[PDB]
């Protein structure tokens, strides 16, 4: 591993771009310098057309989807800087924007691994450091709260205002001066803080949880924490299914919510309705019509919105009344998230 | 160095029936790896007069001396018997029993500190095996230099303290946890007999430190001789180093049991201001053994302990009768209903005070394995302690399952209880409603014994029961409404086992059913009225 | 490391390596471990252990043997220094540790928790068990990586634990650094910094294996994810005492010799086992013969048939005794839990829980909420009973309702969701509400439990006790007057062995059976669709008493009698 070429290799890829105005990164770099949005996203699809494009050129390829899945707490931190040598002149700490990652899908997978979905209890301990991607009910969010990243102190007597990174959840402050002029000196006159100047976050914390079809047999759903910064901020909303894209240490970098010849092997039968209704739960004898009613109650139906502030169902609710379980749990265990049948928290004061 | 060798003389040269006994239950104890051997203080008495004396007079310094030769020897064999077929050894403690002396608990004294001390009592906790350590390496986080500690006997002021320095000033010291061993040490409580205690003050107690060869050997509640040193940490404590638990007695016993009117003295014995009440008093003294233990093949073996439970206005020794049952019995301890003043029967539990944690007391309940209860004021019970004596008195079993600790004692616990929902625990439940060398017969009948019974006298238990189930009936189509079961009858089998165990006969005539059943119509006139 | 070996190790690095020269059992191993890596590799993992056969290691070397069960700490070490090495030379491509692990029978040092006190530390103990706790996986810090911005370089400063070590090295802290030399932050990367998780686990005694007993055991990153509370473990560590045991080797979980196997063949053949093998269970109990033939079919089992993309089928039967309190109803359930394989016996009133099958409890450790597993989660595939059925309240009913159709339990509570699938087949035993009854009374409302109770259990046992001077007079000589060891492993046999399939002599005669109650519905009882299934149940029990490889007609001639009894 050798960062040299590979900050080439990035500072290359950048300018060199045509696959998907005109070189996309620069356009991209033209619209920051235009003031226009403050979120930098960068996918392994480019990266993966630019190693094709620079392997079938007999040039040496230099991998960087085997390197940026691996640490990318430091490659977040040595891109930034090969971003911030070339810039455009604007029309209209000096980190203007913020800088997230995307990984690949599958569909660029099979078509020349690196992004599973992955749960909980598939972590082992040794995947600290590698991008995984978390599929996942949300129950438990915090509101957005502002964290610092530096903290500025400023000076009457010399003028220098210094600059100090914090790290952790905690800090001491910075009450000695460790400028460049008052270590010459006999006075050492006291500072004080900026919380203009100093550099915040859009701190959130979230737990993910176990999705329920995953869990093993007999095991609960256990949590996970998942801390976010930046614009991602407003992409969480509690009581979805999520796919969380982002390093472990949890600190997100990219969020989604909710095979052909599969499907059409399964239409071209003939009959597909009563062949679909006969084919789940094939242990019980007969009863098409009912377990037909169930069919059309687990495909769900259409969700109508008036849009003037009224909605209406768009489910069924089917009623077994008979004389003296089976449906009910192949019916559970056929569709995701069946499920056999508000307090105030006083540590962290909210609604749980 | 020349008790060394008296001491390795005495191992390898002291002779009973022909033959070593210390050398081969040293090579039987190393060859399963027990690290410990049982010496007795009457073979050093008859083999030496330098040793017995200066034992008892400073064990502290001489103990470990002779553990040491222990040691000497053990390396010695060790290595010869490694070379036949098929390092680190560490100092062999040694446990040393006797019964030269049954000192009491209340003539302890100022005198005699630090000697050897032997005496009996019921050891009434043992629920911690702490650690301590036997050898450990130490290391300095200062100028890197490191060494090692060893200790072999001294397990608040003592010898057991890290060195203050080795600049690197005070306590560098780090104790290196990849390479030390291990010894555990228990905390005991032992208290005296409460059958023989002043009625004017509770039973005293007394706390002792238990080392590693001895670990887990007792169970709380029995009765436990204990030898070793009383030390002071002012406060008294017990270091032990020995743990146990006259024919002319039998020859007196086997000719009182020679008299054809013992079972009509043993009642003008046990009454001397009772009057009346013979069948209470013949169903109190053969409710102790319970009856027949037979262990079927099949596994589903008989419960051979049975129920009696005393009714009636205050007085007429239904609390002194009590005392004579709990200072005759083999085991037994006095409680009473709902617990007692800082006692309980029931499993209390409660806060232990240096930085309150949780913890359980042994009451009664657990302390009387292999005997009887005996309680008073039954109708001043407990919601959680009814459903654990309704369940131990008929299944002998308690279970307990809380926070880590989960277990089904086992109590071999007949209740002997006083009174004055309930109505069908009281006549469901129930099944009735020297003095040294009565007591080791009892337990030679209750150890060596297994009887039986003959058809020809269960001829008549079972005409006696057609008879009962032919005359009751009347009284009970009648609508009266109060019984007659099969648990009863198989507790008249267990009270005719009792009645054929007291003479020590395997068999069973008619001579005993004859009692059984003037004892049980007794009981079903009081349960009828 | 730094110190200079001493020949204490170079013997003992030299003799582990002539013991893998001389088994070639963990090489070829090594090697395979190697090129599933290097396949996997090459597509773009294993926890890199192997276990060591003890056998081989008594025969070929006493002394090594004896270092290795009396101080691993010196042994364990070069033979690790040893496997790194064979790894390093049976590998020539370019480019971490190699752990060990043990296996095979210990003699006295196999032992239950409740015994295992102050002596043998240093040794290495094996310990079997049900787990109570399984903690929170928590990765660890070793090896941080620092970037300096202002000269530009990497920095890295690595930890040690306290326990992982099995031995002894000099122990001291450091500051996690916050300012490298000289004047100048720094900042930290965890994109390349090891984080080795670890666990804590607790177990204590199996209920079997004790005269209570519970430890701790710290858990590396390789074995994190095989530790499930509610199965039966064992733990092989060592005793370290800084008490607990550091845990390398986990196996989650009576004897057959061939002279017993040749004592059951013998009996599988004669048509007059069924009969006195239902008679020997329990001497001491006068009467109930078909009773107890159900009680012998019940604990041997079923089939637990799992159909091919859908639902499960209910392979355990279960049982309701009911009838006058004299009898030995009380008294069957001793013999049961002392003579089956494993069974959990509960008094059907007092769980301190919600039920048996679990409860909630309140942590201030982690300052949470934890879950407590009462009982009928821990036997999985025995049996469990529970006497004074009518005492036993609706919440406790409405979860048995689940675990009859079930052969399973769902909870949905507050945080949690899920579903439960332990085979416990049930035996309950019941009073009636008024204390006794007899034929002339109606047999419905005597019960005092509803509908679709006595449908979920399959075979309702009524006892009659009217008293009649005919029958009673042999009572009393009975109980005043084929062995337990021999059952067991008929059953487990049995069990284990032989799976009955049907045939076409038995299918008719069932239907036949079935479609003529389908008469008692006008007369005595109802009849439900799950019977038809418990009418084969039995059948094939019968058909695996006699361990035949098929169902015979006579298995269901055996049960319909059982049915005859049960029902008129």
């Amino acid at each position: 591993v050798d960062y040299n070429n590979l900050f080439n290799e990035i500072t290359d890829f950048l300018v060199t771009f045509k696959q998907d105005k005109g070189p996309k990164y620069m356009a991209m770099l033209q619209k920051v310098a235009n003031r226009e949005l403050n979120s930098v996203i960068i996918d392994l699809d480019d990266i993966l057309q630019y190693q094709n494009e620079k392997f079938l050129q007999g040039t040496q390829a230099d991998d960087l989807v085997s390197a940026i899945q691996q640490n990318a707490n430091h490659f977040t931190e040595l891109f930034c800087r090969a971003i911030d040598n070339n810039m455009p002149l604007p029309t209209k700490l000096t980190r203007r924007y913020f800088l997230y990652f995307k990984p690949l899908s599958q569909n660029c997978a099979r078509r020349y691994i690196s992004s599973k979905p992955l749960s909980v209890r598939q972590i082992k301990g040794d995947f600290l450091g590698q991008l995984i991607t978390v599929r996942g009910i949300i129950t438990r969010v915090s509101d957005v709260k502002p964290a610092v990243e530096v903290i500025a102190y400023t000076c009457d007597q010399c003028g220098y205002e210094v600059f100090q990174e914090v790290n952790s959840r905690t800090f001491t402050p910075l009450s000695e001066c460790t400028s460049e002029e008052c270590s010459q000196n006999q006075t050492k006159g006291q500072l004080f803080m900026s919380t203009r100047a100093s550099k915040f976050s859009a701190f959130q914390e979230c737990k993910i949880q176990e999705l329920s079809q995953q869990v093993p047999v007999g095991h609960i759903p256990r949590s996970l924490n998942i801390h976010v910064n930046g614009t991602l901020v407003r992409s969480l909303s509690p009581g979805d299914i999520v796919d969380v894209t982002g390093i472990f240490l949890l600190e997100a970098q990219f969020v989604r919510q909710h095979v052909e010849e599969r499907v059409m092997e399964l239409i071209t039968s003939g009959d597909v309705y009563n062949r679909l209704a006969k084919s789940i739960a094939p242990e019980i004898y007969g009863n098409l019509d009912v377990k037909k009613a169930l069919l059309l109650l687990l495909v769900g139906g259409v969700d109508k919105r008036v849009g003037d502030g009224m909605k209406i169902r768009g489910d069924i609710n089917v009623c077994l009344m008979g004389d003296p379980s089976q449906l009910l749990k192949a019916i559970c265990k056929i569709s995701p998230r069946g499920v056999y049948t508000v307090m105030k928290d006083p540590v962290t004061d909210e609604m749980i | 160095t020349e008790i060394i060798k008296s001491f390795k003389n005495f191992i390898l040269e002291f002779r009973l029936d022909s033959q070593f006994i210390y050398r081969d239950q040293l090579r039987n104890n190393i060859l399963v790896k027990n690290y410990s051997l049982t010496v007795n203080m009457e073979h050093l008495i008859g083999y030496n007069e330098d040793i017995y004396k200066k034992l008892s007079d400073e064990p502290s310094d001489i103990i470990p001396l002779f553990e040491t030769a222990i040691t000497q020897v053990a390396k010695r064999i060790s290595i010869l018997s490694r070379a036949q077929s098929a390092n680190s050894l560490p100092t062999f403690q040694l446990i040393l029993n006797s019964n030269a002396n049954q000192i009491p608990l209340r003539d302890l004294d100022s005198e005699h500190v630090s000697k050897i001390v032997r005496l009996s009592g019921i050891i009434i906790s043992t629920s911690v095996l702490s650690s301590r350590a036997t050898y450990l390496s130490i290391m300095c986080r200062n100028c890197r230099h490191t060494t090692s500690i060893t200790i072999n006997n001294f397990n608040t002021g003592n010898t057991v303290s890290l060195p203050r320095s080795c600049n690197c000033g005070p306590d560098p010291y780090i104790i290196i946890h990849e390479s030390s061993k291990f010894i555990d040490q228990q905390f005991l409580k032992l208290q005296e007999i409460p059958e023989l205690v002043p009625v004017g003050e509770m039973p005293r107690n007394l706390t002792m430190t238990c080392d590693r060869y001895l670990t887990n050997k007792v169970i709380p509640g029995t009765r436990v001789t204990i030898v070793g040193i009383y030390s002071i940490y002012r406060t008294p404590y017990i270091k032990i180093l020995g743990i146990q638990s006259t024919e002319e007695e039998e020859e007196e016993f086997l000719q009182l049991s020679r008299n054809p009117k013992l079972y009509e003295i043993l009642t003008n014995s046990i009454a001397p201001s009772i009057f009346g009440n013979e069948d209470i008093k013949k169903a109190i003294v053969c409710l102790l053994m319970g009856g027949s233990k037979k262990i079927l093949p099949d596994g589903m073996r008989l419960r051979g302990d049975i129920n009696v439970l005393l009714l009636g206005d205050p007085g007429t020794a239904k609390s002194q009768l009590l005392k004579f049952v709990e200072k005759v019995s083999p085991i037994a301890v006095y409680t009473s209903g709902k617990g007692s003043s800082a006692a309980g029967l029931t499993a209390s539990v409660q806060r232990d005070p240096m930085t309150r944690e949780f913890y359980l007391e042994g009451g009664a309940m657990v302390l009387a394995d292999g005997g009887v209860v005996c309680i008073d004021e039954f109708d001043k019970m407990r919601d959680e302690d009814r459903v654990a004596i309704h369940e131990a008195m008929e299944q002998q079993t308690i279970s307990i399952a809380k926070a880590g600790i989960t277990t089904v004692l086992n109590s071999r616990t007949s209740v002997l209880a006083a009174a004055n929902d309930f109505q069908t625990t009281i006549l469901s439940r129930f099944d009735m409603i020297s003095i040294e060398k009565m007591k080791r017969y009892i337990t030679y009948c209750r150890l060596k014994c297994a009887p039986r019974l003959s058809p020809q006298a269960a001829e008549k238990l079972s005409s006696n029961f057609v008879t009962i189930r032919k005359q009751l009936l009347i009284n009970e189509l009648e609508s009266t409404e109060r019984p007659i079961t099969i648990r009863q009858l198989e507790a008249i089998i267990r009270i005719t086992e009792s009645l054929a165990k007291l003479e020590l006969s395997p068999i069973a005539q008619e001579r005993h059913v004859d009692e059984a059943i003037r004892l049980f119509q007794a009981s079903t006139m009081d349960a009828a009225s | 490391t730094f110190f200079a070996p001493d020949a204490v190790f170079g013997d003992r690095v030299r003799r582990f390596q002539e013991f893998l020269d001389t088994f070639t059992s963990y090489r070829d191993s090594v090697r395979s471990i190697q090129v599933y890596n290097s396949n996997n590799a090459a597509n773009y993992i294993l926890p890199h252990r192997i276990i060591i056969s003890l056998d081989d290691l008594r025969e070929f070397d006493r002394s090594f043997w004896s270092g290795i069960l009396v101080e691993p700490a010196y042994f364990i070490p070069p033979a690790e220094k040893a496997l790194t090495d064979l790894a390093d030379s049976m590998d020539d491509v370019p480019h971490h540790p190699w752990k060990l692990s043990f296996k095979g029978s210990f003699g006295a040092h196999a032992l239950s928790p409740r015994t295992l006190t102050a002596q043998h530390l240093n040794k290495l103990v094996s310990v079997e068990g049900i787990v109570t706790k399984t903690s929170l996986v928590r990765p660890k810090l070793i090896r941080s990586v620092h970037y300096a911005a202002k000269t530009g370089r990497f920095h890295y400063r690595d930890y040690t634990d306290a326990t992982t070590t099995l031995t002894t090295r000099i122990p001291t802290p450091a500051i996690y650094p916050t300012e490298d030399t000289e004047g100048n932050k720094l900042t930290t990367e965890y994109g390349y910094s090891t984080f080795i998780d670890h666990q804590r686990i607790t177990v204590q005694e199996m209920p079997e294996m004790a005269p209570p007993r519970s430890i701790d055991v710290i858990l590396d990153d390789d074995l994190v994810d095989k530790t499930k509370p509610g199965d039966r473990v064992n733990v092989v560590g060592v005793f370290k005492s800084l008490t607990l045991i550091l845990g390398n080797t986990v196996y989650p979980l009576q004897m057959l010799t061939d002279f017993d196997i040749r004592n059951i063949n013998k009996l599988s053949k004669k048509k007059d086992i069924f009969d006195i093998l239902s008679q020997s269970l329990a001497p001491s109990i006068y009467g109930h013969d078909h009773i107890k033939k159900a009680i012998l079919l019940m604990l041997m089992g079923g089939v637990e048939k799992n159909l091919e993309n859908g639902s499960h089928l209910r392979g355990d039967i279960n049982i309701l005794m009911v009838g006058d309190p004299s009898t030995a109803k009380s008294q069957l359930l001793r013999f049961v839990l002392n003579t089956a394989s494993l069974a959990i016996a509960t008094t059907g009133r007092g769980s301190s829980g919600v039920g048996l099958t679990a409860a909630v409890t309140t942590d201030r450790e982690t300052g949470e909420r934890r879950l407590e597993a009462g009982a009928m989660v821990l036997a999985d595939r025995g049996v469990v009973c529970i006497d004074e059925f009518d005492k036993m309240t609706d919440v406790d009913r409405v979860a048995i309702h689940e675990v009859m159709e079930q052969q399973t339990v769902t909870i949905a509570k507050a945080g949690i969701h899920t579903t439960l699938n332990a085979r416990c087949s049930v035996i309950a035993a019941a009073n009636p509400v008024f204390g006794q009854y007899d034929v002339n009374r109606d047999p419905h409302q005597n019960i005092a439990l509803p509908d679709s109770l006595l449908s979920r259990f399959d075979l309702l046992f009524v006892v009659t006790d009217d008293i009649n001077e005919i029958r009673d007079r042999s009572i009393s000589e009975h109980v005043l007057r084929v062995t337990i060891p021999f059952l067991r492993k008929y059953v487990q046999y049995a069990k284990e062995r032989v799976i009955p399939q049907l045939t076409q002599e038995a299918i008719n005669v069932i239907v036949k059976n079935y479609t003529d109650l389908r008469d008692d519905n006008t007369k005595k009882s109802p009849i439900t669709a799950r019977t038809l299934e418990t009418l084969i149940r039995l059948a094939t029990a019968h058909a695996k008493v006699r361990l035949s490889k098929t169902v015979n007609k006579v298995d269901a001639k055996v049960a319909a009698n059982l049915l005859r009894f049960a029902l008129l």
